[PDB]
């Protein structure tokens, strides 16, 4: 059973990339790693964690306890043969499955999951396996298994209706999707707040709250901000509960800039410690504070750049090499003259912008269809 | 809010207003559809690469 | 078949330059920390 | 330019089907 | 003897047993077939033999002691193939030897036996009709001296049956020129000859003499005929010539047997990097993008290794000597990592406009630089980092003081800050105007693109390419479809019977 | 020393003709599909004046080459049957 | 004898340039 197991994981990445911090998760990881006598963990743990020298009585009870374990599930399994129900051998190599994805590796239980997917007769005993699939993917991030995995239990959710496994379907796809840099359909698929959260496997309700609230800043924009992330009754009762959460929003809502970067600073170091959002939290930094430029020119015309300093952040050196920096990448469209130390705002047309990328997609799929065309005929 | 679409002077308090052509519709399809279009061509590399 | 040219010798989200351009130490400590010292 | 290129891709998929149905013809004769 | 009583004695007859059908089954499939009757341009024995000779580049490893393989070339040598008969009792007779080595021990021609070698087209009543067999077979056994070359200074026996061959492909080219079955059987062989031949020069001599001999098989050559053979011997003629620091670009810039359009898409991959390695060491730097995108295009897709890390250098470091390129090492590989990391170095520093990164980093692998044969071409590009630097700078501010270009560019004295500014404008790098009484720097402000003519032409070179694709494509359309006689209507006699039924419906 | 001269001579002859013997043969084949398409289109307008052929349901077979068979809008025909 | 390959080169190249030219207008006639 993979219900406990997520955390697992965090910890093995909390001693892999954090430099330092190798003290506090060695101790109830191998904690874990005793109980349930795993085996799977330490094949490489041991490898890339600590030598741990003293090891090989564990080792040894440890495996002796999985063949017991085995020896018997077998012996279930010639039991149940000669009077089967319905095929009751095969419920019994599901019952083994659990366990040798549990403590096995992943290609044992793999064989054994396509193995018992042959028996199943019931729509939510094959939907139960596909979940099950699904988390190991997850667990191990494996793109072409969640891929077929996903498009399989959507093809066969739906023939029933089963709305409860439509909301878990739809959680684990946001989570894939904020696993890679898709920002969009992350918040979009994150409207599960009122739809129930009974997937408490992954995650506690207060993180989930967190974590849609973190992508809605970065997806949709003030009419939306305004209607569905600040008016829903239950995500600010939630947020009730969490000072910080409530101040990160409001600040940026009621357009206290000064206040802005500090929570800021938290969140981000927050989230590189983070799992799934480690590999590329910079780059959600880097979309904030632009965004908030771009959020506070759009209403005047003329504005110098000295009130930003104690309107936004202390520093016309920072701010003037911040605004530089950005204006040469070709967004927020505006100009600043330094002469005088002032402003200025343009308003370029929606045609440039809607060309450029045209053209560029057009670049990449003559690429790819030359590679292609010359693939074939040798 | 966007209810309004203009812009402000701070220096003599002066508010301008001006209009904004509607956004083309014919561009983002053309998009889309490229894009559709290139999932095809990946598509096409299993029918065509499996047995070369 | 092949020549072997003796005589000579996403998987990651979405490739951009900026990402790498970063020479910085984290905006929380080296920018925010480092000017928001009261030197003002 | 779009309709160039939807003519394109059609061109190659109906020579990849040419070429897989009759490559699988050589065999039959023995 | 327990330990080489099964596994030494196995490895002599897996390996004799491997080249019973590596080359004389295939050899006796070649001589029935690619030496017999006729042998067309994809000759199942010619591709055969290439890949065979690839293969046993990782198949024979060793001296091949106790005659393991060595006895494979006294075993070839042993054939007579004057009748039927007799090519039968020729084999019979190498059955027997391998029998004998079996049971006795055969000549260890491991480093000790190459000088008997030379006798033996001569010897075992050998049928030299075949001179494709014969070439390909010097060929193979100059190979078995020049798979490793036994080092210890033993270059030279290969030296002198490399001669031999050279020799006997003067011969041939000598015997029946017109090529009644000379060279249209062996001018994939004669370039195979040529390609060792160079590779052993290039080893363990001196390539003048094999230039001049090249320029003269080449001169012979080209006038009977124009194709196979015009471009592994200018290739060959390019490289040597690429080895010293001649022109290289006369020759190139006369021939025009470089297009031969037949290629295997083999020389063309050579010829597109000599091109533009040429091009791009000759202050030309537009031209050469085309065809060295070509040449990394046209590599093998697999195992290739070596080959495509110099080429795609050498792409992306003239591709910084233009100035944009982003995407290089998306296709990661293992051995690709190590070997492309400095480079990153300096492409970063190369983006921003600051200069003082650029000695950091120069200074630091002008060495590495060196090694990789491209410091010459790598120390002329600080121009573009102002260019870059100037036009980051145009696109960011508006009215801006020279001090601060300076400044910010560290060009150590604003006094040379208004003249790379007035260079840059005269150009058409930049649109501003600077007042030398004042101070700043103007620039000036004028976009509306999409009312610019350019995006009709940035689309109609798209349409000319997808418009030209799919008429390839239709091209290569029919190829395949061939022996398609059959037409059959709807029957033979069922005419009869409709007629038939007719004349009785209208009788009645 | 004339039969050099003749053999490059005719060395190149051989050559062109070579290259020309392959778009005659893809002309041929292009030609002889669509003639075929155009004979087939006049036969099938000429073969479509024929009668029609009846559906019905077997009830069960008898000796030499002999069935029953019950077409709807009309009784039980006993009839034999064709020799493929 | 070398005479007659000469002749029977030249009469050959003619003739399948003849054959190549009629076969394209029966090309271009046939879809009319």
């Amino acid at each position: 059973p993979k219900n406990p197991d997520l955390r697992i994981a965090q910890l093995r990445f909390l001693l892999s990339l954090p430099e330092h911090r190798g003290d506090a998760a060695v101790r109830d990881e191998l904690m874990a790693a005793v109980r349930d006598n795993n085996m799977a963990p330490y094949y490489e743990a041991l490898c890339k964690s600590l030598d741990w020298q003293i090891d090989v009585d564990l080792l040894n009870k440890m495996k002796k306890a999985n063949e017991d374990e085995l020896k018997r599930l077998d012996e279930e399994l010639e039991d149940a043969e000669k009077n089967l129900g319905e095929s009751e051998i095969r419920d019994a190599m599901m019952a083994k499955a659990e366990y040798l994805c549990r403590i096995g590796d992943k290609e044992g239980a793999l064989t054994a999951f396509r193995k018992t997917y042959d028996k199943t007769v019931a729509l939510g005993h094959r939907l139960d396996i596909v979940f099950y699939l699904l988390r190991i993917g997850l667990f191990y991030m494996d793109n072409d298994l969640i891929t077929r995995n996903t498009e399989k239990a959507k093809s066969l959710i739906e023939e029933g209706g089963d709305w409860d496994r439509r909301n878990r379907l739809k959680v684990y796809q946001g989570l894939y999707c904020v696993a890679i840099r898709d920002f969009k359909q992350a918040a979009e698929l994150f409207l599960d707040t009122v739809s129930t959260f009974t997937s408490y496997e992954l995650m506690d309700y207060k993180t989930f709250v967190t974590y849609t609230v973190y992508v809605s800043m970065i997806a949709l924009e003030r009419p939306d901000l305004r209607e569905k992330v600040i008016k829903g009754a239950e995500i600010l009762e939630v947020l009730h509960s969490l000072p910080a959460v409530r101040q990160y929003l409001f600040s940026l809502y009621e357009c206290r800039y000064s206040v802005f970067f500090q929570s800021l600073a938290v969140v981000e170091q927050e989230m590189k410690k983070d799992w799934l959002f480690a590999p590329h939290y910079r780059y959600y930094v880097r979309e904030m504070r632009i965004h908030a430029y771009s959020q506070l020119l759009e209403s005047y015309r003329s504005l110098t750049l000295g009130y930003m300093a104690e309107a936004f952040g202390v520093g016309v050196e920072f701010i003037d090499q911040e605004l530089s920096r950005f204006i040469a990448a070709g967004r927020l469209h505006c100009k600043i003259d330094k002469v005088n130390e002032i402003v200025e705002t343009n308003r370029p047309d929606s045609k440039n912008w809607q060309y450029q990328e045209t053209i560029k997609k057009g670049d990449l799929l003559l690429n790819r269809v030359q590679k292609l065309s010359r693939v074939i005929n040798m | 809010d966007k209810k309004f679409h203009g812009i402000l002077d701070q220096g003599e308090g002066v508010l301008i207003i001006f209009d904004e052509p509607p956004v083309d519709k014919t561009y983002e399809a053309a998009l889309e559809t490229i894009q559709n279009m290139s999932k095809v061509v990946d598509s096409l590399y299993n029918k065509a690469k499996k047995l070369t | 078949m092949s020549e072997k040219k003796q005589p000579v010798d996403e998987d990651n989200w979405d490739d951009d330059n900026v990402e790498d351009d970063f020479s910085n130490q984290l905006r929380a400590e080296l920018e925010k920390h480092g000017y928001k010292m009261e030197t003002s | 330019y779009l309709a160039s290129l939807i003519r394109s891709v059609v061109a190659l998929h109906n020579l990849i089907n040419n070429k897989i149905a009759n490559r699988d013809a050589e065999k039959k004769e023995g | 003897p327990p330990g080489g009583g099964e596994q030494e004695p196995p490895p002599p007859p897996a390996p004799q047993d491997v080249e019973m059908k590596e080359e004389a089954a295939t050899g006796g499939g070649s001589t029935g077939e690619a030496d017999g009757k006729t042998a067309a341009a994809a000759a199942e024995h010619s591709q055969r033999e290439l890949d065979t000779v690839t293969l046993e580049d990782i198949k024979e490893h060793v001296k091949q002691l106790e005659k393991a393989v060595s006895g494979k070339e006294p075993r070839f040598v042993l054939r007579a193939l004057r009748m039927l008969p007799s090519t039968s009792r020729r084999l019979n007779h190498y059955v027997l030897y391998k029998a004998v080595q079996g049971f006795f021990t055969s000549n260890n021609a491991t480093r000790d036996f190459l000088l008997p070698f030379l006798e033996e087209p001569m010897d075992t009543e050998a049928d030299l009709q075949f001179r494709p067999r014969t070439g390909k077979a010097a060929s193979t056994p100059l190979l078995p001296e020049v798979e490793a070359y036994l080092q210890l200074l033993v270059v030279i026996f290969m030296m002198n049956s490399k001669r031999y061959k050279e020799a006997q492909k003067i011969s041939d080219d000598l015997m029946q020129k017109i090529s009644t079955q000379n060279r249209r059987a062996l001018d994939l062989v004669a370039a195979k000859c040529y390609y060792y031949h160079a590779r052993v020069y290039e080893f363990l001599d001196k390539l003048d003499v094999v230039r001049s001999f090249l320029h003269a098989r080449l001169r012979t050559a080209t006038l009977r005929h124009d194709a196979d053979g015009q471009a592994t011997l200018l290739n060959l003629l390019l490289r040597n010539y690429l080895h010293y620091s001649l022109y290289d670009q006369a020759e190139k810039l006369v021939s025009k047997s470089v297009f031969p359009e037949q290629a295997n898409n083999n020389e063309w991959a050579r010829y597109l990097y000599y091109t533009g390695r040429i091009k791009a060491i000759q202050l030309e730097y537009s031209e050469a993008r085309r065809t060295m995108t070509n040449a990394l295009r046209k590599a093998p897709q697999h195992t290739a290794v070596g080959f495509k890390q110099t080429v795609h250098k050498l792409l992306i470091v003239v591709e910084l000597l233009l100035g944009e390129i982003p995407d290089r090492l998306q296709f990661r590989q293992p051995s690709l990592k190590r070997s492309l990391m400095p480079y990153f170095l300096l492409t970063q520093a190369v983006r921003t406009g600051n200069l003082a990164k650029f000695n950091q980093v120069l200074d630091q692998f002008g060495e590495k630089f060196q090694a990789d044969g491209t410091y010459t071409l790598i120390i002329r590009l600080r121009h573009n980092v102002i260019k870059t630097g100037v036009r980051m700078i145009s696109l960011s501010y508006s009215r801006i003081s020279l001090a601060d270009i300076a400044q910010k560019l560290q060009l150590d004295s604003p006094e040379d800050a208004e003249f790379i500014v007035a260079k840059a404008i005269r150009d058409g790098v930049i649109e501003a105007s600077i007042n030398h009484e004042k101070g700043y720097v103007q620039s000036k402000e004028m976009i509306d693109i999409y009312s610019t003519r350019e995006p009709q032409l940035a689309f109609h070179q798209r349409i000319s390419f997808c418009l030209d694709i799919h008429n390839m494509s239709v091209k290569a359309m029919r190829f395949p479809p061939k022996s398609y006689n059959k037409d059959l209507e709807s029957a033979e006699e069922r005419r009869e019977r409709e007629q038939q039924d007719l004349e009785f419906a209208k009788e009645m | 020393g004339l039969r050099q001269y003749y053999l490059s001579k005719i060395e190149e002859l051989q050559l062109i003709v070579n290259d020309k013997s392959q778009n005659l043969r893809r002309l041929q084949a292009q030609r002889n599909e669509l003639n075929a398409k155009v004979r087939l289109l006049r036969e099938e307008l000429q073969l479509l004046q024929e009668q029609g052929s009846y559906v019905g349901e077997v009830v069960r077979a008898m000796d030499k080459k002999k069935v029953l068979v019950k077409v709807h809008p009309e009784g039980k025909f006993v009839v034999d049957v064709d020799k493929n | 004898d070398l005479y007659s390959r000469y002749k029977k080169l030249q009469q050959e190249l003619e003739f399948l340039e003849v054959q190549e030219e009629y076969i394209k207008d029966e090309q271009k006639n046939l879809k009319k």
